[PDB]
């Protein structure tokens, strides 16, 4: 089965300053 | 790994759950954690001049 009830949009945003982590532990 | 030599005593610090040492501005170690114990202890230089 194939069941590929998803499209694409391709919309984005630009308000989003998320991408932010901790790169090690000092 | 991490070697050194210094005076050990209790500070004050509070870490977070996955943090293992700290540094300072000029980045010196200043603080570990004991992997048996986890308790907060600083770093401080021996006596010299």
């Amino acid at each position: 089965q194939c069941v590929n009830l998803i499209t694409t949009t391709q919309s984005y945003t630009n308000s989003f300053t998320r991408g932010v982590y901790y790169p090690d532990k000092v | 790994g991490l070697t050194g030599t210094g005076v050990l005593t209790k500070s004050n610090k509070k870490f977070l759950p996955f943090q293992q040492f700290g540094r300072d501005i000029v980045d010196t170690t200043d603080a570990v954690r004991d992997p048996q114990t986890l308790e907060i202890l600083d770093i401080t230089p021996c006596s010299f001049g």
